[PDB]
C-alpha cells in the first residue's frame, strides 16, 4: 500500500486482461482518487452490470472522465446504467439530462422531477410545448412548474388559450400564487400602515 | 443471469416537502385523483 | 362553513357564493378552490371577482402613484 505510485501498476493490469483480482485491491484503496481507479474501476462496474458500488464507488471521488464514461453506459439495453448514464451525464448539471430525452428515456416519473431544480427558466416551455404535442400529463407538467415560485408566467397561462380552448382545468397552484400574491399584499399594506401611523403621529 | 434478471423484474410490480409530496402525488390524471381526494387534497393542501 | 353547505343541500350557491365576495373580501382562495374539489361544472358566475380584480388593480393604481410620488421628488431634491 504505502510507498507504490498505483499509476505504475493498473497499467500492468489493463493490457493483461486479468486486472479485476485487483478488484478488492481496489477496496480499501480508492481513497487515493486516482484515475485508474475510477476509469477502469467503472469500466468494471459497467460490464460487471454493478451499480450499486458504482454509484457510491463515484458518490465521493470524482476523479475521471465525466463524458465518454457514460457513453457506453447510454448504448445498453439495461437501463439501470442508461439511467445512471442520464445521470452521469447531467451531474449537479440538470440541462444536459433533460435537453436530451426523446420518446425513449422520456419516464413520466423522473422526468417531472429533474426540470425542478433547473435554472433555465424558459426550458419549461420547451418541456410544456412538448408535453402539448407528444404527451397528455401535461396537468402534472404544466402544474409542477408553477408551484416551485412562478416559472409559469402569463405567457403560458395564457399559451393555453389561443392554443387549447378544452383543456387547462386543473389549478391547484395558480391560486397559490394569488393570496400569495394577496398576502405578500397583507404584509405589504401592513407596513404602509405603519408608515401612515407613524407619520401622523409625530406630525400631529 | 441475475442482472439481466433483475433487469426484467422492473416493468413488472404493476418547498422540498412540496416537491417530494407531489412528485409521491401524481397519478392526478390517471383518474382525476385530485377530485376522489388524494391529489386535489394532498396538492392543495401542501402546495397553498 | 354556510357555502360548503349550499352545495350539498341547495342550488342558490350562486347568491351564496356571491353575497359572500363583494363585502371586502371573506372569500378567499381557499373557498373559491374548495368548490373546484368538487364542481368542474357549476362555478361560472363572477360579478365580483372583478370587483375585487381592479380592486386590486386601483389600490395598485394610487399605490404606484404614491411610488412615483417618492421617485420624482427623490430625484428632484437630488441627483
Amino acid at each position: 500500500s504505502p510507498r507504490l505510485d498505483h499509476t505504475r501498476a493498473v497499467n500492468y493490469f489493463s493490457k493483461v486482461k486479468q486486472l479485476p483480482l485487483v478488484k478488492p485491491y481496489l477496496r480499501s484503496v480508492q481513497n487515493h482518487n486516482n484515475k485508474s481507479v475510477n476509469e477502469s474501476l467503472n469500466n468494471l462496474f459497467i460490464t460487471e452490470e454493478d451499480y450499486q458500488a458504482l454509484r457510491t464507488s463515484i458518490d465521493a471521488y470524482d476523479n475521471f472522465d465525466n463524458i465518454s464514461l457514460a457513453q457506453r453506459l447510454e448504448k445498453h439495453e439495461l437501463i439501470e446504467f442508461r439511467r445512471i448514464a442520464a445521470y452521469l451525464f447531467k451531474g449537479n448539471n440538470r440541462w444536459k439530462q433533460s435537453v436530451e430525452l426523446c420518446k425513449k428515456d422520456s419516464l413520466y416519473k423522473d422526468a417531472m422531477q429533474y426540470a425542478s431544480e433547473s435554472k433555465d427558466t424558459e426550458l419549461a416551455e420547451e418541456l410544456l410545448q412538448w408535453f402539448l404535442q407528444e404527451e397528455k400529463r401535461e396537468c402534472f407538467g404544466a402544474c409542477l412548474f408553477t408551484c416551485y415560485d412562478l416559472l409559469r408566467p402569463d405567457v403560458v397561462l395564457e399559451t393555453a388559450w389561443r392554443h387549447n380552448i378544452m383543456d387547462f382545468a386543473m389549478p391547484y397552484f395558480i391560486q397559490v400564487m394569488k393570496e400569495y400574491l394577496t398576502k405578500v399584499d397583507k404584509l405589504d399594506a401592513s407596513e404602509s400602515l405603519r408608515k401612515e401611523e407613524e407619520q401622523a403621529t409625530e406630525t400631529q | 443471469s441475475e442482472q439481466v434478471e433483475k433487469n426484467k423484474i422492473n416493468n413488472r410490480i404493476a418547498x422540498x416537502x412540496x416537491x417530494x409530496x407531489x412528485x409521491x402525488x401524481x397519478x392526478x390524471x390517471x383518474x382525476x385523483x385530485x377530485x376522489x381526494x388524494x391529489x386535489x387534497x394532498x396538492x392543495x393542501x401542501x402546495x397553498x
